[PDB]
RNA sequence: UACCUGGUUGAUCCUGCCAGUAGUCAUAUGCUUGUCUCAAAGAUUAAGCCAUGCAUGUGUAAGUAUGAACAAAUUCAGACUGUGAAACUGCGAAUGGCUCAUUAAAUCAGUUAUAGUUUGUUUGAUGGUAUCUACUACUCGGAUAACCGUAGUAAUUCUAGAGCUAAUACGUGCAACAAACCCCGACUUCUGGAAGGGAUGCAUUUAUUAGAUAUGCGAUGAUUCAUGAUAACUCGACGGAUCGCACGGCCGCCGGCGACGCAUCAUUCAAAUUUCUGCCCUAUCAACUUUCGAUGGUAGGAUAGUGGCCUACCAUGGUGGUGACGGGUGACGGAGAAUUAGGGUUCGAUUCCGGAGAGGGAGCCUGAGAAACGGCUACCACAUCCAAGGAAGGCAGCAGGCGCGCAAAUUACCCAAUCCUGACACGGGGAGGUAGUGACAAUAAAUAACAAUACCGGCUGGUAAUUGGAAUGAGUACAAUCUAAAUCCCUUAACGAGGAUCCAUUGGAGGGCAAGUCUGGUGCCAGCAGCCGCGGUAAUUCCAGCUCCAAUAGCGUAAUUUAAGUUGUUGCAGUUAAAAAGCUCGUAGUUGGACUUUGGGAUGUCCCGUUACUUUGAAGAAAUUAGAGUGCUCAAAGCAAGCCUACGCUCUGUAUACAUUAGCAUGGGAUAACAUUAUAGGAU
RNA sequence: UCCGCCGGCACCUUAUGAGAAAUCAAAGUUUUUGGGUUCCGGGGGGAGUAUGGUCGCAAGGCUGAAACUUAAAGGAAUUGAC
RNA sequence: CCCGUCGCUCCUACCGAUUGAAUGAUCCGGUGAAAUGUUCGGAUCGCGCGAGAAGUCCAUUGAACCUUAUCAUUUAGAGGAAGGAGAAGUCGUAACAAGGUUUCCGUAGGUGAACCUGCGGAAGGAUCAUUG
RNA sequence: UUUUUUUUUUUU
RNA sequence: UAUGACUCUCUUAAGGUAGCCAAAUGCCUCGUCAUCUAAUUAGUGACGCGCAUGAAUGGAUUAACGAGAUUCCCACUGUCC
């Protein structure tokens, strides 16, 4: 099968090598999972060496994805796959791979705003003093504002779907927003 | 794999480099004649020993005189050579190792101490004797001629208790010989 | 090979264990456990090599099959059990208590002691770290894990531990003034105290040991294991005290004794 | 353990080789072969092909008995508690054994790293939230083997229905009960605290955060490392519905010693990849690698994990006369073997270590571990059976057979020793051992000893198929001993020697080189002769007889070392013996002048940039080699063993040395190598 | 014409040197073996041949084997014979 | 003492039509079993759901075969032409003396054969020598 | 300075 | 054995040299051998007392060229079955 061997390979002096042994089970390859954007969610169980398990997701609906500058993580749906630096055929497929530029539903995010700062983007007396507290450091960036009023936020996944059966990743900010808003913009 | 290759072996004489010296044929031929030896093999076997120990004489007194190695190995061989009886008290240190020759070896076989203590009226005598079974050292029983003895059972060597000559139970020729004369 | 190795051949197992070259095609090959195998001395060879109690290995495993035999307060009925440096064995039908340490001459020797001293042993600790929820502990050469170590302990020093309870009753730094052993390479078995230690940065340190004699040889740091605070052992040394005799005068004291 | 001799000439001195002499744990062959102890043995040509038989199975009190299996008990009651075949379940079969085909920085040796990963098992520690409104936990549910009965097929541990019945098999499920932390939070005497709710075991995934150290806070040379906290996530093979012994204390509740099983860390047994240096011949191989990965970067996929291992984009890089690339090897590498002044030369298939393979490839399930082949799948080459419809294959495992060749053994016995393995003290083991064949090789060692007489030479010696008695093993055999059982050895009743027929052979006799100008035959014939030469009618050389010489149970004959200072680095030659390019230039390579801190006073001590190299230390498998000790009768060997018979002792011994280059650490700063100097942009 | 120095083509004598000698003042300072560096020989033939490569218009040049065969070939010098 | 052509026997290689042949490894393109993943598919089995065989789609590893070419090891071949060895072959006399034309090297041409001749060169010459 | 070719194998 | 390097001779001055060949040149002849084919009076290579080859009545070879004569192979096809 697929084999991750340097027997193959040529020389550093470009010079050919010459076989001497079998290919070896313990230096395999296995097929790629291709994870795809779709509401059937579909995980294998691999066995591994050692025993040891591990999930090749062939299709994702939701991911686990985080606001770092709130510190908030959420259980969202990936709608589509909007820039991969890799590959762009993997944007067109909507192939879900590490570090690919995905759109995240908004509605967990913006209902944890709400109940937290008490803004949209009986109450008793202790509550609004809780919110009117935590109202003096809300700063909020433009950028996220306007992705929040589309219902929709720019994330990265930061897991490997092919490996732990998982798109989770973070909400883009800051200067990696920017770049990437400015890499789509086209 | 089999345990009996791990065993190990080793020769014990030399054939001489140059096949037909007169000289060497002369003067091998009159130490196998008074030894009583059997053949030039036996003669080889001992020249291939003595030079064994000489060389490694030579090797000690290579190094200095301080040198542990040298103290250790000196020792010891000064030690081998007056067990069997090759150096006396006198000679103690290694250059009278260097002294050795064929004769002394050879004066320290079985065979030719059984004839010189006069168990034996010749050396050929004494060579059938022990190959017959006529000789003991201490209580065994020895049959091998080339047999080295030392210094401590050079004393102790007496004909063998279950033969004619050392106790009772004569031999079969004298049996039949008294049974024949029986009648 | 495609997997681990089941046999030991004869020729290729330790040469401290003393085994006779045409005694056979194999060799008992040590089980896992708390020692290395080129640093355990196994229960077959304590039993019959040593002590001669069996004459083969049937008989060897007929007694240990009875739970007559006890490492480290333990009953062991594994012949391949690896019992090494500091370990104790009990046989107690026999009465007998048995230290293993290194001779002289770098074998494992088994050490007559008191039924007060089989009562504790010496370990030598690898490293203490925090493992799950916090919790501080320390692992020793021997595989032994302790949780709720002294903070004072590091790693490199000794413990003795107490086996009827399992606990840490004292502990020796490791530190230049202490009496140490020898436990690899061709000084194993040495008993001296330290005079200095070079560091390294990115290699292995070195450790300057004086004999009692005066005599001076150096090792590495994994070679060394502390015996006590000070210049006196913890524990009773064996025959010798760990003073390495040179051939010329060893010769001097046999022929001394032949005469 | 520093060695030469014959051969060119009428004769001489040389160069130079041929021949001889000795060695091989070196193959084969010829002849001969009485005893004891060791011991290689289808590698060389064919990793060529294989009939037949065996080489992997496995049971404890402690997973599962209703055999319609045996045995003892029960006269009345009994779920079973004695053996248990069969079968399910679990484990193992990835070890061992065989072989060297492929493979030339590759395997491999020494030396590194994993802070770049996996690891059944053993050893030491550690397991707290499941139902939350269903609601068995005094214990959940459905099958199936063995068994029995309907069979199909020529046929296979080929195969279909039907009737039961178990689990430490399968699938579920309460999972003894808490505290603490965080979030939401009605309500509220409201900078507060508050009911209630959510989350909360361990594991996975992603984020935030702490993890300091010129009044708490771990480890490394070095890590946002170990670890803690928070927010969530996962349709989690986890968090015991298991088994054996016993039988007890409170008032039904508690209670011991174990077996097996799941999860985490550490440890052990290992693997994988990996740093530096190191390999034979060949230039009649000088450029090679880069479409289609070659060198590197970014982002991903895959992997147990790092990495062009693979994908997309980007850049043009990477190696090479310091020999890349290509080719040859009758090339697996090493530990080592042969020979030894020193330096060296040759060999290394084979029992130890590492690698690879199971007719040639490729793919893969199971499993902790396999790209397994006494596992499976497909093609290719061979190939067995058939009822012609199908079905089964892998001896470079132990024997054995064909073929091949100069070239290599019994289709035996056993788990008694060493050790491995399974549920297991018990079974199994063609691993391994015993015995058979065995002049590979090695050790010891018979074939005669002594007197009388007669001859000889000076009481002293030699000869005699003359005489005389003594000794003994080769053989033979009770017996014992040995042995898993046998056999052999050792011991030993009764036999066993005069031409002691119990009969020693292999090569030679001109020189090298020890030994006949003997006798007969042949007559440049036949033949001998390693070389020089013998034989032409008086042959020390051929064919024979006698005699003699060398070795001796061995000897002769047909790749490799020495001799060879005839491969020369130590250490050869080049005028005429073979030899210096017709001449000059010249890049790689090699080599390269002198010069920089000496001395006294004293006493190791006080006074006026990078390397080579050398000293020392650590570490550097065994076996082999050297070597200490030790009366296996000696010896090659072996690691034994010794005193005295003490119901024991010697803590009995089972040392020590050697080990290129390369790597690590340390002292020295002579001799050398590279870099630098002054446009001061110099030091302070 | 005479006396000197440096460089060069050579010559004569001599051995305390070397060499198998012939001879050599460099063919010396070499078993008392080592200043630096290039080329090149390994008994005599086959053979400077076959094959491959390369240069040349050609003639041929450069590089350059093996199978097989053989006990001598060869150098210096001595005596005789011619 | 000695050279070569020519004559005989035997041995070893060399060249060679045959768009020669065989084997092994790489190169170009093509076909391509089996297995794995994926899509579809749903015989059938349990409580509208769960599991699921045959079969099918596209990809990955990829045996095996065909085509092209290059290396490496072997091997057949009518015939041709070299070298060597072998007691007493034929024709001359080329080399050894000034060998009777001194010998030899390079080059070119020509003769049965050794060899002859032309140009330049060497003494390894048969001259170390004419300040005569 | 006209011309002058040849001498079977082994051995002494 | 065969031939004849060598010597001498006749017609008629010489006596086929270097080359080449069953040739667009050979009667015998569909010559002999090898190769190509299942089978070849064809083709190619080789041999040669060659009826009757041969040197500017030019001999031998030759890249490139040819509505020139010949043989074979691949592709192609109603030439043919
Ligand atoms: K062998
Ligand atoms: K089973
Ligand atoms: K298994
Ligand atoms: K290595
Ligand atoms: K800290
Ligand atoms: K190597
Ligand atoms: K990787
Ligand atoms: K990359
Ligand atoms: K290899
Ligand atoms: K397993
Ligand atoms: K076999
Ligand atoms: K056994
Ligand atoms: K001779
Ligand atoms: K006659
Ligand atoms: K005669
Ligand atoms: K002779
Ligand atoms: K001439
Ligand atoms: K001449
Ligand atoms: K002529
Ligand atoms: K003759
Ligand atoms: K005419
Ligand atoms: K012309
Ligand atoms: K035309
Ligand atoms: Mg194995
Ligand atoms: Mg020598
Ligand atoms: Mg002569
Ligand atoms: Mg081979
Ligand atoms: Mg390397
Ligand atoms: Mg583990
Ligand atoms: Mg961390
Ligand atoms: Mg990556
Ligand atoms: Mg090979
Ligand atoms: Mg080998
Ligand atoms: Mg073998
Ligand atoms: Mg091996
Ligand atoms: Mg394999
Ligand atoms: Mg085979
Ligand atoms: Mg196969
Ligand atoms: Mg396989
Ligand atoms: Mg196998
Ligand atoms: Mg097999
Ligand atoms: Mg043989
Ligand atoms: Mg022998
Ligand atoms: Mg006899
Ligand atoms: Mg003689
Ligand atoms: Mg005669
Ligand atoms: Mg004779
Ligand atoms: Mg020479
Ligand atoms: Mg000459
Ligand atoms: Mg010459
Ligand atoms: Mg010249
Ligand atoms: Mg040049
Ligand atoms: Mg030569
Ligand atoms: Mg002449
Ligand atoms: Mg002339
Ligand atoms: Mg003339
Ligand atoms: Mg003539
Ligand atoms: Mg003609
Ligand atoms: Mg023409």
């Amino acid at each position: 099968g697929i084999s991750r061997d340097s027997m193959h390979k040529r020389r550093a002096t470009g010079g050919k090598k010459k076989a001497w042994r079998k290919k070896r089970k313990y230096e395999l390859g296995r097929q790629p999972a291709n994870t795809k954007i779709s509401a059937n969610k579909t995980v294998r169980r691999i066995r591994v060496r050692g025993g040891n398990v591990k999930w090749r997701a062939l299709r994702l609906d939701t991911g686990n994805y985080s606001w770092g500058s709130e510190a908030v993580t959420r259980k969202t749906r990936i709608l589509d796959v909007v820039y991969n630096a890799s590959n762009n055929e993997l944007v067109r497929t909507q192939t879900l791979v590490k570090s690919a530029i995905v759109q995240v539903d908004a509605a967990p995010f913006k209902q944890w705003y709400l109940q937290h700062y008490g803004v949209d983007i009986k109450k008793s007396n202790h509550v609004l003093r809780k919110i009117e507290t935590r109202q003096k450091d809300r700063k909020l960036d433009p950028h996220i504002e306007e992705q929040f009023g589309g219902g929709r936020l720019l994330a990265c996944i930061s897991s490997r779907p092919g490996q732990c059966g998982r798109a989770d990743g973070y909400i883009l900010e800051g200067k990696e927003l920017e770049f990437y808003m400015k890499k789509l913009q086209k | 794999v089999h345990v009996a290759f791990y065993r190990n072996y080793g020769k014990t004489f030399k054939k001489p480099r140059r096949p037909y010296e007169k000289e060497r044929l002369d003067a091998e031929l009159k130490l196998v004649g008074e030894y009583g030896l059997r053949c030039k093999r036996e003669l080889w076997r001992v020249q291939y020993a003595l030079s064994r120990i000489r060389n490694a004489a030579r090797m000690l007194l290579t190094l200095d005189e301080k040198d542990p190695r040298r103290i250790f190995e000196g020792e010891a061989l000064l030690r081998r050579m007056n067990r069997y009886g090759l150096l006396d008290e006198s000679q103690n240190k290694l250059d009278y190792v260097l002294s050795l020759t064929v004769e002394n070896f050879l004066e320290r076989r079985l065979q030719t101490l059984v004839f010189k203590t006069g168990m034996a009226k010749s050396i050929h005598h004494a060579r059938v004797l022990i190959r017959q079974r006529h000789i003991r050292v201490g209580r065994q029983v020895v049959n091998v001629p080339s047999f080295m003895v030392r210094l401590d059972s050079q004393k102790h060597i007496d004909f063998s208790l279950i033969s004619p000559f050392g106790g009772g139970r004569p031999g079969r020729v004298k049996r039949k010989n008294q049974k024949a004369a029986a009648k | 090979a495609r997997g681990l190795k089941k046999h030991l051949k004869r020729l290729n197992a330790p040469k401290h264990w003393m085994l006779d070259k045409l005694g056979g095609a194999f060799a008992p090959k040590p089980s896992s456990g708390p020692h290395k195998s080129r640093e355990c001395l196994p229960l077959i060879i304590i039993l019959r090599n040593r002590l001669k109690y069996a004459l083969t290995y049937r008989e060897v495993i007929s007694i240990l099959m009875q739970r007559q035999v006890m490492v480290d307060s333990k009953v062991r009925t594994d012949k391949t059990y690896p019992a090494g440096f500091m370990d104790v064995v009990s046989i107690p039908k026999t009465n007998e208590n048995f230290r293993l340490l290194y001779d002289t001459k770098g074998r494992f020797r088994l050490h007559s002691v008191r039924d007060e001293e089989a009562k504790f042993k010496l370990c030598k600790v690898r490293s203490v770290q925090f493992g799950q929820k916090g919790i501080p502990y320390l692992n020793t050469y021997d595989g032994r894990t302790i949780r709720y170590p002294d903070p004072l302990i590091k790693a490199n020093d000794t413990i003795k531990l107490d086996l009827e309870s399992n606990k840490i009753v004292d502990f020796i730094k490791f530190d230049v003034g202490n009496v140490v052993m020898v436990t690899g390479g061709r000084n194993r078995g040495r008993v001296g105290v330290i005079k200095n230690r070079e560091k390294h940065k990115g290699s292995f340190e070195t450790v300057h040991i004086q004999d009692a004699l005066g005599h001076e040889f150096a090792t590495r740091l994994g070679n060394v294991f502390t015996l006590g605070k000070g210049t006196k052992p913890w524990v009773s040394l064996p025959k010798g005290k760990g003073i390495k005799l040179s051939i010329i005068e060893e010769a001097r004291k046999r022929l001394a004794a032949q005469s």
